[PDB]
């Protein structure tokens, strides 16, 4: 059987702080 | 020979992540001073600010 994923599976890819940006 | 003789070998494996840091020679903390122009020194990083 098969679902669909969405938008899900999104992580933190480094443990540094940003604020209020769009980072690629 | 020189080179055929056994040699015992450390490899130190160390990591730049900006996770916080526990491993460092030992350094004197000194006061905190806040709102005032001074150097600083956070686990290594080097700067000058308020
Ligand atoms: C995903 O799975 C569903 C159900 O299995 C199917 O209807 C759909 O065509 C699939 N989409 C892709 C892009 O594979």
């Amino acid at each position: 059987a098969y679902t669909n994923s969405f938008t899900r599976g999104v992580y933190y890819p480094d443990k540094v702080f940003r604020s209020s940006v769009l980072h690629s | 020979g020189v080179g055929h003789q056994p040699y015992r070998v450390v490899v130190l494996s160390f990591e730049l992540l900006h996770a916080p840091a526990t491993v460092c020679g030992p350094k004197k903390s000194t006061n905190l001073v806040k709102n005032k122009c001074v150097n600083f020194n956070f686990n290594g990083l080097k700067g000058t600010g308020v």
